[PDB]
RNA sequence: GCGGUAAUUCCAGCUCCAAUAGCGUAUAUUAAAGUUGUUGCAGUUAAAAAGCUCGUAGUUGAACUUUGGGCCCGGUUGGCCGGUCGGAUUUCCAACGGGGCCUUUCCUUCUGGCUAACCUUGAGCUUGGCGAACCAGGACUUUUACUUUGAAAAAAUUAGAGUGUUCAAAGCAGGCGUAUUGCUCGAAUAUAUUAGCAUGGAAUAAUAGAAUAGGACGUUUGGUUCUAUUUUGUUGGUUUCUAGGACCAUCGUAAUGAUUAAUAGGGACGGUCGGGGGCAUCAGUAUUCAAUUGUCAGAGGUGAAAUUCUUGGAUUUAUUGAAGACUAACUACUGCGAAAGCAUUUGCCAAGGACGUUUUCAUUAAUCAAGAACGAAAGUUAGGGGAUCGAAGAUGAUCAGAUACCGUCGUAGUCUUAACCAUAAACUAUGCCGACUAGGGAUCGGGUGGUGUUUUUUUAAUGACCCACUCGGCACCUUACGAGAAAUCAAAGUCUUUGGGUUCUGGGGGGAGUAUGGUCGCAAGGCUGAAACUUAAAGGAAUUG
RNA sequence: AGGAUAGUGGCCUACCAUGGUUUCAACGGGUAACGGGGAAUAAGGGUUCGAUUCCGGAGAGGGAGCCUGAGAAACGGCUACC
């Protein structure tokens, strides 16, 4: 059954990104969710989102540039150590320069160069480039 | 989801699932079930000295027409008989009988090579003479 | 989903967004408490409390009435049964079952949907043990099951 | 279609839409208010009653239970409430 | 792969090539090997989805509880300036990270001292605020996982800094002076899993709390019990108050105290739906047989025949009767069921899905080793039944043979009751759950709407149809954005841009699902299941012939 | 509870109870198994090896017993059996 609701909403975006469209509907809407496309907001990668309050969990209704070639999840969340970091930066980004692996730290989530600035590490989320 | 568990605390599935699974192999389950210590004329080893019993005109597989001039061998440290390849233009004719030769595997790690049904091993030395070196005579074989 | 088939049906209520409703309204949440306790103490389990509140007078639902749900109201009012309703009622089905089974023994279909009901029972069973209101050393059996109904 | 807002569709579509399927599900079901002939005494009745509802007056009869919508008797008046 | 009288492959000569004081061979191991697959395999057809469902060790598991805004302080990078002769300051626009405070925010405190930063202010450096910033000891104190930092993890080895072994492998040496007396830099640093120790964080994931309140606060108010120093003048025995725990009680204070209701799940209810199941019952012709009946010589079968039946009347006709099986046509890219499977009527018994629902519970869930139910046909045991067809068998042919195909007979079986067996091309050769991704129309079931058509009693409500829509199914057509070795696929897609959850199985072909041992079974056999040995190809999908 | 031990302890004895481990793999079997530090090969992850210069353990042909001593179940020390 439904057990990570990011890994359907990120593959809800990345198919509405491969299909061409401008928009897509997220359900059912957790922090989690929340907090990584604020970040991919951040870095230019989707646009605006608007949650909608049902009363049960949420919907969210992304707005999609056409910037994004994949948003992903990592599932099982590893732990993940500071160098650990760089390892799988390496395996599972295109380049040096761009992209970005997202981890879930006691300081909040983030991305892996802000993780590197604060110095902390925690559990990996996912990736988006 | 590929089969697999992926679950953060799913390894003890992993670890024995690939143990029946490398069971399914060939070279793990021939050093694990020690194959070579209990089977395979020799010990494991590298080289085997035996005693020549006869000599042989083993015919060749098809399509190839010819006589491979081996020998039979029994091996001091088993007792076993095994059919050994005396390899060159010749050389047969320093092998004579009861000789003490030393013999190696041919390449194949324990299959037979070519044409010869049969015979996974070749001659090295006669009476520590190098059938190689006999025959560019370099050194002569000795008297008894 | 359906656990124990292969139905995969969406048939649902789909409550509504107001929690304080629905402005057209009668009976006062003391009213509709006296209708509740009235109408269970005939003998009506809190499903239908529900629908005879619902389409007999004008009661979209207790919890947005009252406060409360029905069936705290009625553990609050000493009209608590002493196990809950839906194993109430699958107690109830297996023990037809079985009866019909002892009718006929040749009915293997019905043997298969009994197994499928105890299964049932058993988990809810478990889940109520581990939430205590039903004590550990609860245990289902049919022998006393068929007066476990009542 | 590649563009369209998804949070202002047409009530047409979300009419058309199934009742969870919508943007914010909801119930397409509602009450009303029947006047029995004589005694006036109105009755809140539910569309989908699973019932068979009667006043309270007398046991008349008010709405005949079906698969979906009660069917109301045939000397009845109804109110959307 | 070469070699069968013109050998670029053997034995030699010449020349040439590769590595070179080293080069080759054998065995083992590592990489190659994403041919072990956590990263990272495959499972429709190439090896491989258990026959189907349920279910216990495990794995996995919907959303929700402090967010946001402000004010300050001081760090790291930068940046004119270079106010120094390619080095740096400080007042500077910004970014990056920390700490503190206020916004409803106790972010544990009890007894004390430094009283600290101090309303303390003496005339512009002075006599006197609030316990941690310094300690003591205490009342206590939700539990983990995770991550940061640190300590710890012998040396050698490893990576690595410096440096004359004449270079280098190494070693830990050495270098510099007036070398007459001496001076001096070193022998670093990093890694070192997991477990344990301390420490900051506190997202993510679990865990607990106040719900028949034996709940929290507390300046209160009795009380019960326990411990007790300083003093009363002393050692002790009684005490009174007094100080300190703990517990109970009643008064008081509290917005006193229960998260949603997952297009997750269970349950109830409603009208339906179905060749779903069990029991009993009804009907239909047909087949075989028998009886009676009429007529008469061929009838049966085949490609052609013969075996076979026939003047004792065969075949055929009519009228009946008995038996047992089966459920035609209607019957469809239609239905129900976990699958196996299920088709005459009627009644009973219980069950189930889908839909509807402003009903109820509230995470009870998904998949699942072990374990269990069901499981076509054949087969086995015992009874019954025994028409038909018919493994065996007998026969007539055909045939070189034909103990096969064809024909005629025909036991067991085919049916049923009570038990066994547990297998199949048990197939969608495609595991279950869940989300998303393209169009099109039809159809089964349910529901909604429509002044819609028709029938009723012109009329109503129905029912049956039409239109639109919707949930859930069996499927289908077109395309390939995509996938794939292709055949082809709306899943076999969302997979080197490789991770939604979970079970099972395979690792070249044979030997081999064999031998052996266990276990089940009356048996037949099932489940589990090797090795020796052998082999370079077996195999899949397509292509032209 | 006692004895024994340098000392804890079923280490041993008396009395009493019926416990303890196990699909999170007990127990049993095999190892061509002393264990580590480490070695080879490794993009990363890993696979294999580790009798062997250091650390720990065990043994002195196999078993067992013991004197002396701070310390040995000692073996270039005794006693017996094979
Ligand atoms: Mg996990
Ligand atoms: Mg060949
Ligand atoms: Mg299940
Ligand atoms: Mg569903
Ligand atoms: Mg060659
Ligand atoms: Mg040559
Ligand atoms: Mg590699
Ligand atoms: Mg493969
Ligand atoms: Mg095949
Ligand atoms: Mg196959
Ligand atoms: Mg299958
Ligand atoms: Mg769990
Ligand atoms: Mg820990
Ligand atoms: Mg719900
Ligand atoms: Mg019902
Ligand atoms: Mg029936
Ligand atoms: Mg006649
Ligand atoms: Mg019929
Ligand atoms: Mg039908
Ligand atoms: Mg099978
Ligand atoms: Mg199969
Ligand atoms: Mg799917
Ligand atoms: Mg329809
Ligand atoms: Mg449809
Ligand atoms: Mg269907
Ligand atoms: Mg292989
Ligand atoms: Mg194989
Ligand atoms: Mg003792
Ligand atoms: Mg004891
Ligand atoms: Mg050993
Ligand atoms: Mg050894
Ligand atoms: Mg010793
Ligand atoms: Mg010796
Ligand atoms: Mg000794
Ligand atoms: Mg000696």
């Amino acid at each position: 059954t439904r057990s990570s609701v990011l890994a359907d909403a990120l593959n809800a975006i990345n198919n509405a990104e491969k299909t061409g469209k401008r928009q897509v509907l997220i359900r059912p809407s957790s922090k989690v969710i929340i907090k990584f496309l604020q970040v991919m907001q951040k870095h230019g990668y989707i646009g605006e989102f608007e949650y909608i309050d049902d009363h049960r969990s949420g919907k969210i209704v992304v707005q999609l540039n056409g910037r994004l070639n994949k948003c992903g999840v990592i599932s099982p969340r590893f732990n993940v150590k500071i160098g650990d970091i760089e390892k799988w930066t390496a395996n599972l980004l295109p380049a040096r320069q761009f992209g970005y692996v997202i981890l879930t730290t006691s300081a909040g989530i983030m991305d892996h160069e802000e993780a590197r600035r604060k110095h902390v590490s925690g559990k990996i989320l996912g990736f988006v480039y | 989801g590929k089969g697999k568990p992926r679950g953060l605390n799913s390894a003890r599935k992993l670890r024995v699932h690939r143990r029946n699974n490398r069971w399914a192999e060939n070279n793990y389950k021939k050093r694990l079930l020690g194959t070579a210590f209990k089977s395979s004329p020799f010990g494991g080893s590298s080289h085997a000295k035996g005693i020549v019993l006869e000599k042989l005109g083993i015919e060749s597989k098809q399509p190839n027409s010819a006589i491979r001039k081996c020998v039979r061998v029994q091996l001091i440290k088993n007792g076993k008989k095994v059919t050994a390849f005396v390899p060159n233009d010749g050389c047969l004719n320093f092998v004579d009988e009861n000789d003490e030769v030393l013999l190696a595997g041919f390449g194949r790690k324990g299959k037979a090579k070519g044409d010869i049904p049969g015979v996974r091993f070749k001659v090295v030395k006669v009476s520590g003479v190098s059938l190689l070196a006999l025959w560019k005579e370099k050194k002569e074989k000795p008297r008894s | 989903g359906r656990m124990h088939s292969a139905g995969k049906g969406i048939s649902s209520s789909a409550i509504p967004y107001s929690r304080n409703a629905p402005a057209w309204f009668k009976l006062s949440s003391e009213s509709v408490i006296e209708q509740i306790v009235k109408y269970a103490r005939k003998g009506l389990t809190p499903s239908q409390i529900g629908v005879l509140l619902r389409d007999a007078h004008g009661v979209t639902q207790a919890r947005v009435i009252t406060g409360n749900k029905i069936m705290r109201i009625l553990k609050s009012n000493g009209l608590a049964p002493e196990i809950p309703e839906d194993l109430y009622y699958l107690i109830k089905k297996a023990v037809s079952v079985r009866k019909h089974l002892e009718r006929n023994r040749k009915d293997k279909d019905a043997k298969f949907r009994l197994i499928l009901i105890e299964s049932r029972i058993h988990r809810l069973a478990r889940y109520y043990r581990t939430v205590a209101v039903l004590p550990p050393n609860w245990k289902y059996e049919s022998a006393t099951a068929s007066a476990l109904v009542n | 279609v590649l563009v369209q807002d998804l949070l202002h569709p047409t009530a047409a579509s979300e009419a058309r839409k199934h009742k969870l399927k919508t943007l914010v599900q909801g119930p397409r079901s509602y009450f009303l208010d029947v006047k029995c002939p004589g005694c006036l005494n109105i009755t809140t009745v539910f569309s989908h009653a699973q019932t068979a509802v009667t006043c309270e007056s007398c046991s008349t009869i008010l709405c005949t239970p079906t698969g979906g919508k009660a069917k109301l008797s045939e000397g009845t008046s109804f109110r959307r409430k």
